[PDB]
């Protein structure tokens, strides 16, 4: 759903870096490749964990039945 | 079949003796086989 | 048949535990 | 002071005490393998291993066998100490070298 | 062991046995009364004379 | 349908059809062992159920009539028969049997 | 918490099933360490569970109804809402102001979900929880009548919403049929560590392959090591590689670049002892998915309880406490062992 | 308010004998709605 | 969470015998009620019967009589 | 216990508890799965538990799992030890496992523990070591030598077998001998353990060890075995790669 | 001392000894004999 | 052996140290404590995290057993000597003082913004507080903490850590009652990214490799490795501190026999990084003098039968 605060494997605190990591995608106009490691993810468990995320929470969130549509 | 096997039992007045396995678990018995197959007495003095 | 093609443009993504990226 | 924590088994125990089995009560490989590294070096002792009854409770067995000339008590104790003295010459070491640094 | 089985915590608090009271578990079926039915070693029930 | 393909390197597409045509051949073949050889069974240790050994060694069914007269022809158990002809391990280890 | 597959085929994205994700990349090695992974069993991190690994929720809707039985034409007998006589007060803990309960309370089997005041029998009365499972409360509907009137809230509907953390009994699998169970779960400080500081998630057995020849999920470790490092995604379609191209000379090239062991291996301590191991041992992102059949939904115990009427044995049961059964078979084992008294 | 409309999302509360719709639409399925209580957690 | 009912088969209450412990009736102060079981029945012509209590079978759908035609009018 | 299907009747055998803590499943040991024919994904089997005391000796005299060794169609034993442990005895019991003095100690004592259960002496005996200098090291095959030393009664003297297994002397290099296994006086001196010994396997050691010393013992020597192989295998772990 | 028990079940065990090998091959085939628990049902 | 035969040899060597991570060798110490040391920084170490969540409302789409374990995975910045240590045995009437406990508070309710441009996408400027951020978290002083933590106050140690997602209509308000623990009893107790060691490696080269292959003999390493040192144009270990080991050499037929890779088997090149409490200094003084706690509460509990 939402990005996991603490990455499974190693412990490391990795929920802040999603918002973060898709500004340093659109803006700068990067790759997967660069981009993570520039957060600083430097072992390949707390790495997949920004790479290989399904935000889906976004499509939750249209569903709403406290607002008039 | 069981209410041919029935059948012949009633026209015959076969009296059961209860020695198969089958039979003394119908009835509620203890088995033959095993176990249930001597009497322990006890040997209480005078 | 042509190949599954290369992937390029890598580098050294694993360093020694207390090493970085600029000393190599 | 806690009655809980050791208790020394009589099942596993000789006469004159010099062969004795204890069981040690929220310890695990973290104690039990540094115990019983600075037991063996004690020159007395013939014997020594600890073993995990069962990983989901939590115990701990130390097994001390004597030639001897002591106790198995003693030979506990004295590791004991020597393992206090052990940590304190790594915190002593590491002072210095932070300050230093 | 090879002849045992290890019955978890929510078996061990269900199942009973009679286990009559004479003068050599005395000891011990006053502390499996105590224990109550939610506490192992326990009792859950008692049948009178 | 001979495939010289392998697992470590991965067969071809039309291999792949002709290993799933057998691979399913196999389980129909499990699908079949459930229930016929349970009839079988079931037919044997009704009638036979009482088939027990007397006390004179005879093999005699429940309402006294005689099947053998010793069980097998030398009144044995199979499960005490294994190291009964096995004459040299007997004699290297005769201390620990006596 | 859904992620996508890092060694996808591409029928993935033109198919469109990154909008429902079925599992998470895990961390496996393949290695016999616990003793307790052997027969098709597996081995989850402790404190990567408790960090949230493959949490699971069971929704579950039951319809309150008192519509029925009431012979199409009479009066509204019993109604919703508290009463005016006396009614035990803890009731109101539970329950809003017109018997209906609180979103977001926490149900237990005995705890009320209605209060419908009777009529006909003057009462306060009550309605009940019966499964065994602690629930919450998620959703209440008010269903009105798509008819006329008849307008004291006849038909609601509750929803509850049941916690599924992964426990020892449940089933996991990756993408190629390794079904296994959970085994125990095992403390993160036990666990062999790399030289890098990751300790597994998911210790398989390496006796699961050689008769079930899952080669899929070797090269599996391999593109999921190598697509993690230089963060891309990798081509698994069937039929892209060949004798000439093979995937281990492929993946295995990647990694030597991101300087790692060719083969996929990787030094590894024990957890115990503090030593190294012996041999280099295997590790890689491997796409798990978790199974349904929890073990809740399986055991069942009983001791004494509701009987049958007309033979005074227990009942079918797994919701109604019943006995399991001694059949036919169960029976010719117990007198081929002799005993005849577990016979009776 | 205690209820809430379904189709419009206006809130919105009954009585006893009163008609189960909404007041903007006659929508006739009535969400109820989520207050404040104290329901405790454990982290 | 009880259930009324009589007093007890024995000397030694008055209670009301609260509902089940697992399979049999108990009373407040510990005596289960010996002895009758929970019935079920696990798997035509509908009848007017009410069954409820412990599996056994209750009467039709009269209640006490003038009280519903008092309190209608 | 019993596990549906019940073919043979040695699928209904009787166990004794052992009640664990923190868990929803029963568990069980490695050296029942030939009986019951379980595969640890998902299988169920019930449980009974029998009231009188006529019905608990019967469960434990008549049809326990100390009994059940050898199954009745043949004669072939179906109990024994399985994946990870035929494959740990391959390495301990190898010639290039060379223990020093605290681990020799530490794989004794972690697989006997004599306060508890069985250990017929007093102490923990040992044996003196294989090389005395410049280095005094042990061999793997007087771990198995030490364990067999504590489990047998000390009033019988040692087991004389000679028998086979199923690695050919050409896996490990000429003039090899490793395919003939030799037990003089319960002192391994020549030979590696496999599945036809300490399997399901007729005619190896713990066959013998049942014949010799009754089924007491059987069943014991098989569960020490257990927890030798298995603190083993946790020490010095065993995988199996892509290189391969 | 390798003798038969009096009172055992050797009834229920050779009954169990030839059913229970035979779920092990079922109808699985390839003189021209017939094979199998089909045989074995004559 | 004797402690003054290790007091000579032990040699500890820090080689760099920030706030967040530390490296730094030990050298001449056994396996048994240098990994007796590993596993006390992840189990056994206090530190502080949110245990108890109480939900006062929460209309949001994330559910609320989600939402108060995600709370309790963030990394507090309290210096857990100034708490102590809860008693599990009171019920709440003596459970929570002013000195075990520490009262969080949050609250945010998110409506639409109407100075909306047209056609936007962005919730920053298209929602009022959309995203309920970490450092909406509001520390509450209860008892004499107004005059304890007036120096530092409660800040989760990384501010940006994304709770939830808001549309208009809903809000959150919950309290959270953070406590002390052992990272052996949960994992969000532990103060520590990851703690591990490695042995040094050694790499020792049996014939002298030199010219074109020693080139080649090179770069089978990590850059920095090997050196070519001119003049006897034979092939030398600069360091191995900065070997990756990866076993490439044993992939070439020409180098197989050659070079043999071992280990030094008493140099344990620790690596803490902190997850956010505590200084990666502090917690490996937690861990030696933890150590000699648990050995000196078991030298003085008399042993009974
Ligand atoms: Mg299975
Ligand atoms: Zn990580
Ligand atoms: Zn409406
Ligand atoms: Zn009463």
């Amino acid at each position: 759903m939402i990005v996991p605060v603490r990455c499974f494997s190693c412990g490391k605190v990795v929920g802040d870096k999603w918002e973060s990591y898709l500004n340093l995608l659109q803006e700068d106009e990067l790759d997967e490749g660069t981009a993570l490691s520039r957060l600083g993810l430097k072992r390949y468990c707390c790495r997949r964990m920004i790479l290989t995320h399904v935000d889906l929470i976004e499509k939750f969130l249209r569903y709403n039945p406290l607002e008039k549509r | 079949t069981t209410c041919q096997f029935l059948t012949k039992a009633v026209l015959d007045n076969e009296r059961e003796q209860l020695d198969s396995p089958s039979a003394r678990i119908v009835v509620g018995k203890l088995n033959n086989v095993g176990t249930g197959s001597f009497d322990v007495l006890a040997k209480v003095p005078n | 048949r042509k190949d599954v093609p290369k992937v390029e443009g890598l580098k050294l993504e694993h360093f020694a535990t207390g090493y970085d990226a600029e000393d190599f | 002071p806690d009655r809980e924590k050791i208790k020394l088994l009589t099942q596993a125990t000789s006469e004159d005490g010099t062969s004795a089995s204890f069981q040690i009560v929220e310890e695990d490989h973290t104690l039990g393998n540094a115990l019983r590294y600075v037991i063996m070096k004690n020159p007395d002792v013939e014997f020594c291993g600890y073993s995990i009854p069962h990983p989901s409770e939590n115990l701990l067995n130390i097994r001390i066998q004597t030639y001897g000339e002591t106790t198995a008590v003693d030979a506990l104790q004295k590791g004991l100490k020597d393992l206090m003295d052990l940590c304190d010459v790594v915190e002593s070491k590491f002072t210095e070298k932070i300050k230093s640094m | 062991e090879t002849n045992e089985i290890g019955v978890p915590p929510v078996f061990a608090v269900k199942l009973t046995y009679p286990e009559p009271v004479t003068a050599y578990n005395i000891a011990e079926l006053r502390q499996a009364v105590i224990n109550g039915p939610d506490k192992w070693p326990g009792a859950t029930q008692i049948q009178n004379e | 349908g001979y495939v010289k393909g392998r697992f470590y390197s991965g067969i071809k597409p039309q291999e792949y059809y002709f290993h799933c045509m057998a691979g399913r051949e196999g389980l129909i073949d499990t699908a079949v062992k459930t229930s016929r050889s349970g009839y079988l069974q079931r037919c044997l240790t009704k009638q036979l159920e009482g088939v027990h050994v007397s006390y004179d060694n005879s093999i005699r069914d429940a309402d006294g009539t005689l099947v053998q007269f010793m069980y097998g022809g030398d009144a044995i158990d199979i499960t005490k028969e294994s190291h009964m002809t096995q004459f040299e391990f007997c004699l290297d280890n005769y201390y620990a049997l006596l | 918490t859904g992620q996508t597959p890092i060694v996808k085929a591409n029928l993935y994205d033109d198919y469109g099933m990154d909008n429902f994700p079925n599992g998470f990349n895990a961390v496996v090695a393949v290695i016999s360490y616990t003793g307790y992974d052997m027969d098709d069993a597996m081995i989850i991190n402790k404190s990567a569970d408790e960090r949230g690994f493959g949490y699971g929720t069971m929704y579950k809707t039951e319809k309150v109804d008192l519509a029925l039985n009431r012979n199409r034409g009479d009066p509204i007998t019993q109604h919703f809402g508290f009463g005016n006589d006396e009614w035990p007060k803890e009731w109101l803990e539970k329950l809003d102001e017109d018997g209906l309960p609180y979103i977001g309370t926490y149900v237990e089997e005995g705890d009320p979900i209605c209060a419908y005041f009777d009529d006909t029998l003057n009462k306060t009365k009550i309605k009940t929880y019966h499964s065994s499972e602690p629930a919450y409360i998620e959703e209440v509907n008010l269903i009105g009548d798509e008819s006329n009137k008849f307008q004291e809230l006849q038909t609601v509907s509750i929803k509850y919403r049941i916690r599924r953390t992964p426990q020892i009994g449940d089933k996991f699998s990756s993408r190629h049929g390794q079904k296994g169970v959970c085994s125990r779960k095992w403390p993160t400080i036990d666990m062999p560590f790399s030289e890098t500081g990751i300790q597994p998630d998911i210790i398989i057995n390496p006796h699961a392959f050689p008769s079930r020849m899952t080669i899929g999920m070797f090269v599996e470790s391999l593109a999921g090591k190598a697509g993690a490092l230089h963060g891309i995604a990798q081509d698994s379609t069937p039929w892209i590689f060949n004798e000439d191209d093979t995937p281990a000379d492929y993946f295995g090239e990647q990694l030597a670049k991101a300087g790692y062991n060719y083969h996929g291996n990787e030094p590894m301590y024990s957890g115990a002892t503090g030593e190294e191991l012996r041999a280099d041992i295997y590790v890689g992102v491997v796409y798990y998915q978790r199974l349904r059949h929890m073990v809740n939904d399986k055991f069942q115990v009983r001791s004494t309880g509701p009987v049958n009427s007309l033979t005074m044995q227990p009942v079918k049961g797994r919701k109604r406490h019943g006995g399991i059964r001694v059949g036919e078979m169960e029976r010719d084992a117990l007198i081929g062992h002799g005993t005849s008294f577990l016979l009776q | 308010l205690k209820y809430i409309c379904a189709e419009c999302s206006s809130k919105l509360s009954l009585s006893r004998t009163d008609a189960v719709r909404c007041k903007d639409c006659g929508h006739r399925i009535l969400l109820k709605a989520r207050t404040k209580r104290l329901v405790q957690f454990e982290a | 969470t009880f259930i009324r009912g009589p007093i007890c088969g024995t000397d030694n209450c008055p209670s009301r015998l609260w509902r089940i412990i697992d399979g049999r009736r108990t009373c407040q102060y510990g005596h289960v009620m010996e002895g009758d079981v929970e019935f079920n029945d696990d798997e035509t012509r509908r009848l007017n019967l009410t069954t409820n209590a412990t599996g056994s079978f209750q009467s039709s759908q009269l209640t006490n009589s003038q009280l519903l035609q008092q309190q209608q009018r | 216990m019993n596990r549906q299907p019940t073919l043979h009747k040695a699928s209904m055998m009787g166990h004794k508890v052992r009640v664990l803590p923190n868990e929803k499943t029963l568990r069980l040991h490695y050296a029942n799965t030939g009986a019951y024919n379980a595969d640890f994904d998902g299988d169920e089997m019930n449980m009974h538990f029998p009231q009188n005391e006529n019905a608990r000796a019967e469960a434990l005299n008549l049809a326990n799992t100390d009994s059940q060794y050898l199954t009745p169609t043949s004669g072939s034993p179906v109990r024994g030890l399985i994946q990870d442990h035929i494959s740990a005895g391959v390495w301990l019991t190898s010639k290039d496992s060379f223990f020093t003095r605290e681990q020799y100690q530490q794989y004794i004592y972690g697989c006997i523990r004599p306060e508890d259960g069985h250990t017929t002496r007093s102490k923990i005996v040992t044996l003196p070591p294989t090389i005395f200098k410049p280095y005094p090291l042990w061999t793997g095959k007087q771990i198995i030598t030490t364990v067999l030393l504590n489990v047998t009664p000390p009033d019988m003297p040692g087991i004389n077998l000679i028998s086979k297994n199923k690695i050919k002397n050409e896996y490990w290099g000429k003039g090899s001998l490793e395919n003939e296994v030799l037990f003089k006086d319960g002192a391994l001196l020549c030979g590696i353990l496999d599945k036809s010994q300490y399997g399901a396997s007729k005619y190896g050691i713990v066959h013998s060890l049942h014949e010799v010393y009754g089924p007491e013992v059987a069943a014991k020597v098989l569960s020490v075995l257990g927890r030798l192989f298995t603190n083993y295998i946790t020490a010095t772990a065993f995988t199996c790669g892509m290189d391969d | 001392r390798s003798l038969i028990n009096p009172g055992e079940a050797v009834g229920i065990i050779a009954s169990q000894s030839v059913g229970e090998p035979s779920t092990q091959m079922t109808l699985n085939t390839f003189a021209n004999v017939t094979l199998g628990i089909p045989r074995l049902r004559e | 052996w004797n402690v003054e035969k290790f007091k000579k040899d032990f040699e500890v060597n820090i080689s760099s140290l920030d706030a967040r991570e530390a490296n730094f060798d030990l050298i001449n110490i056994d396996t048994s404590i240098a990994n007796a040391f590993r596993r006390i920084m992840i189990s056994e170490v206090p530190s502080v995290a949110a245990e108890y969540v109480y939900f006062f409302n929460n209309t949001s789409v994330i559910q609320d057993e989600v939402l108060a374990h995600r709370i309790g995975l963030v990394p507090l910045k309290v210096d857990p000597d100034m708490l102590t240590w809860v008693d599990s045995n009171l019920p709440d009437d003596e459970k929570f003082t002013d000195e075990n406990t520490i009262v969080l508070s949050l609250n945010v309710k998110c409506t639409r913004n109407p100075d909306a441009p047209k056609g936007s996408t962005d919730p920053k400027e298209l929602y009022n507080n959309a995203h309920v951020y970490a450092r909406d978290l509001k520390f509450e002083p209860q008892g004499r903490q107004s005059t304890t933590f007036a120096d530092c106050p409660v800040v989760p140690a990384d501010p940006d850590i994304l709770l939830a997602k808001l549309r208009p209509g809903q809000e959150i308000s919950l309290k959270a009652h953070c406590i002390l623990g052992i990272g052996g009893d949960h994992a969000k107790f532990s103060p520590v990214s990851t703690a591990s060691y490695r042995l040094l490696p050694q790499i020792n080269i049996l014939q002298p490799i030199k010219g074109e292959s020693a080139r080649r003999f090179q770069k089978c390493f990590p850059p920095g490795v090997i050196g070519i040192d001119e003049g006897s144009d034979e092939a030398y270990v600069k360091d191995a501190r900065k070997d990756t080991v990866s076993r490439e050499v044993l992939r070439y037929e020409e180098f197989a026999d050659k070079v043999k890779l071992g280990r030094v088997r008493n140099h344990f090149i620790f690596n803490v990084e902190s997850a956010g409490a505590m200084t990666p200094e502090e917690i490996f003084f937690k861990s030696v003098r933890i150590l000699k706690n648990k050995a000196e509460y078991l030298k003085n509990c008399p042993i009974t039968q």
